[PDB]
């Protein structure tokens, strides 16, 4: 559990650090057979201080589907795996629920990717200041803040509240219920509901319109100021579809504040 | 990636010394430096490791003429380091001067450590402003080591003389070290001598032998700042994604420290961070208000209290700070360190842009103006005079912060849609 804990949910450092980072650098038209990356995972096991145990075999990362290609897309999917008599309590459906919610944290990862990438993009151009870099400036620190919100959320419900939870439950039918609570516990924490499903369906919108700034380099400012005026006027509609769902909830709590502070 | 830590003065190097003894005490490590098996952490970004089972600090050891040098030597951690790097003025001038002529050995002995390892993310300068020796030689390597690697972090330990009014030759010292640190540093870490000798008062019955106590208040304060990044947090836990949150414009990059445990010699968490937002718990000395906070937490910490508490602060009206963006406080999570004796178990960080610190800067702003006027306080030294001759880099620095101030009289402010 605390080493699943580690790989699929990444609650290991130079681990996600060192995978997603050497990852996106190739990329598709390269990266299209899972005998290299499968690779990196033990050579990114031995960069977090946590391998060499039994638990850093039976590992498998591959690619589920050759895609037919801004992108956005995740389709690799790391798998843990256990033996016999451990697999009745650990099942099949369970782990599949688990790679389900790594494909979204691994999306995830791919922003402080691109906002990284383009934080240093800027750093490059700094001889004098000029009013069109900090103007610039300020639309990349504007949408860090929103990525260290959502974080934030996250860093508190799926990881660390049903984290105080089975470690207090794991006190032979017990385990299996145990662990498919902290499972569908995990599910209903990130958001992938069909409840919160129109507060999940505005954070793609976001997604790609920082992808659309990390492309960029007036030499193409305005067209980049539209781009962050579509980005707060999107998450001034969030702040209202956060509210009916709690006017008509314990967990979706958490998120009405994180986004905003010390304003209306 | 590995961080390389350079130290000057003899103030800086004796807090560096302490800072490596901190750390030796922190790490799985002897005090000859033999490895210790009682012991999750990592020993990499700070230490070079061999198998010598010395694991040599990473840290540049400069001087000029060595006096306390000697004092560090007589000790049990000579063994710890050994990288043969000691080499034998009064004013800015003279000091940059004496760094120019001697500039390619002392990069020579930067290039070792930058060949010695193969993956390099940042230099911690620790140095004194206006402090004599360090003062002149360490605004001349950071504007070096900036020119020279554009593709790496500098971050710098810095205090702040203040004594209330001596040593007439400091606000032009401070007034152009500021200028090099504000263009020839990514991210500065201010602190003053004045606020920790008030807290050291305070604390204890300290009035003659306080530079040895103060020193060990910013020892902590040191270890405190880099505890997430030795123990593998998940946020921040490289400088560059700490520092690429903590500057809302390129000008600001000073950082407000403070310590919850203000004695050290059960709690929830609103209850330190009620205590973290108090000005006596701060380190660092009209509307004056932070910009952006982030507060870091070490301590057995459960996770939904720190929710709780983050929404009491946003009921209490302790944010009576407005600046023009919707970047607001942040809190972060690390742990508490094991495999030391550790009293006072739930302890706080903050770092945070305060514009009150800019009083203080105009403090030097208004005092070399009045020694300008006089014109009997420049004490016309032969390589200040032969290094500018007219002292006009003098007003053209004082001009650029000058601008400083105003940017930050706007940034006080939530209009900022103009520059100031």
């Amino acid at each position: 559990y605390e080493a699943l804990r580690h790989f699929l949910l990444m609650e290991d450092g130079e681990f996600a650090q060192s995978l997603s980072d050497l990852l996106f650098e190739k990329l598709p038209g390269e990266l299209l057979n899972p005998l290299v990356l499968n690779s990196v995972l033990s050579k990114a096991l031995q960069c977090s201080l946590h391998g060499d145990t039994p638990h850093a075999s039976n590992l498998s990362l591959a690619l589920k589907y050759l895609p037919e290609v801004p992108d956005v897309l995740s389709c690799l999917e790391l798998r843990y795996k256990v033996d016999w008599p451990l697999n009745i309590v650990i099942t099949e459906g369970c782990v599949s629920k688990y790679s389900g919610v790594f494909s979204f944290l691994l999306q995830l990862k791919l922003m402080m990717w691109a906002l990284k990438d383009v934080c240093f993009h800027l750093k490059r151009t700094a001889m004098a200041g000029s009013v069109q870099f900090r103007q610039l400036q300020l639309f990349k620190h504007e949408m860090q803040h929103f990525v260290k919100v959502i974080q934030g959320y996250i860093a508190n419900q799926i990881l660390h509240v049903t984290w105080c939870e089975f470690r207090a439950r794991l006190a032979l039918e017990e385990i299996q219920r145990a662990h498919a609570e902290y499972l569908h516990k995990a599910v209903f924490r990130g958001l992938l509901t069909e409840k919160a499903a129109p507060v999940m369906n505005v954070i793609h919108s976001i997604f790609s319109l920082v992808l659309k700034f990390r492309s960029q380099l007036h030499p193409n400012f305005a067209l980049m100021q539209q781009s962050y005026n579509t980005f707060k006027y999107y998450s001034h509609f969030l702040f209202k579809v956060v509210t009916k769902l709690v006017n008509r909830q314990p967990h979706l709590e958490d998120f009405l504040l994180r986004i905003n502070f010390n304003n209306y | 990636r590995e961080i390389i830590t350079l130290q000057l003065g003899q103030c800086g190097n004796q807090i560096g010394f302490e800072f490596w003894k901190q750390l030796c005490a922190e790490h799985g490590i002897s005090p000859e430096g033999i490895v210790e098996e009682f012991a999750t952490d990592r020993k990499d970004v700070f230490f070079y490791q061999a198998d010598d089972e010395h694991y040599i600090p990473r840290a540049v050891l400069l001087d000029l003429e060595p006096r306390v040098i000697h004092s560090i030597l007589n000790s049990p951690y000579a063994k710890l380091y050994n990288p043969e790097n000691i080499y034998l003025g009064n004013n800015w001038a003279s000091g940059f001067s004496q760094g120019e002529k001697i500039h390619e050995d002392i990069f020579d002995i930067i290039d070792r450590e930058a060949d010695g390892s193969d993956s390099l993310e940042g230099f911690v300068l620790c140095h004194s402003i206006a402090g004599g020796t360090g003062s002149g030689l360490g605004s001349y390597l950071l504007e070096r080591l900036n020119d020279r690697y554009p593709k790496k972090l500098v971050q710098t330990y810095s205090v702040f003389p203040n004594q209330d009014e001596d040593v007439v030759v400091q606000p032009y010292n401070s007034l152009l070290t500021l200028k090099r640190l504000t263009q020839n540093a990514d991210c500065v870490v201010v602190l003053d001598n004045t606020a920790l000798n008030r807290i050291a008062t305070d604390r204890l019955h300290i009035q003659n032998p306080s530079f040895s106590q103060i020193n060990q208040l910013v020892s902590t304060i040191m270890s405190a700042s880099t505890t997430t990044l030795r123990y593998p947090g998940y946020m921040n836990n490289d400088l560059i994604g700490l520092i690429a949150s903590l500057i809302p414009t390129p000008r600001l990059h000073f950082l407000m420290t403070g310590y919850t445990p203000l004695t050290t010699d059960k709690t929830t968490v609103l209850d330190v961070m009620r205590r973290l937002l108090q000005p006596k718990n701060v380190m660092v000395s009209t509307n004056h208000c932070y910009i952006a906070i982030l507060n870091i937490i070490q301590g057995e910490v459960d996770p939904t209290q720190v929710h709780k508490s983050l929404q009491r602060i946003r009921e209490r009206k302790l944010a009576n700070f407005i600046p023009w963006g919707p970047a607001s406080i942040q809190v972060a999570l690390s742990r508490k360190s094991p495999y030391l004796p550790s009293a006072h178990r739930v302890s706080g960080l903050m770092m945070a842009n305060h514009t009150s610190i800019s009083s203080l800067f105009e403090r030097t702003c208004r005092q070399y103006d009045k020694l300008r006027k006089r014109e009997a306080f420049l004490e016309q030294f032969r390589k200040e005079d032969m290094f500018k001759d007219n002292f006009d880099e003098m007003d053209t620095s004082r001009e650029i912060v000058q601008q400083l101030i105003d940017e930050y009289h706007a940034a006080t402010r939530p209009d900022y849609i103009s520059w100031g």
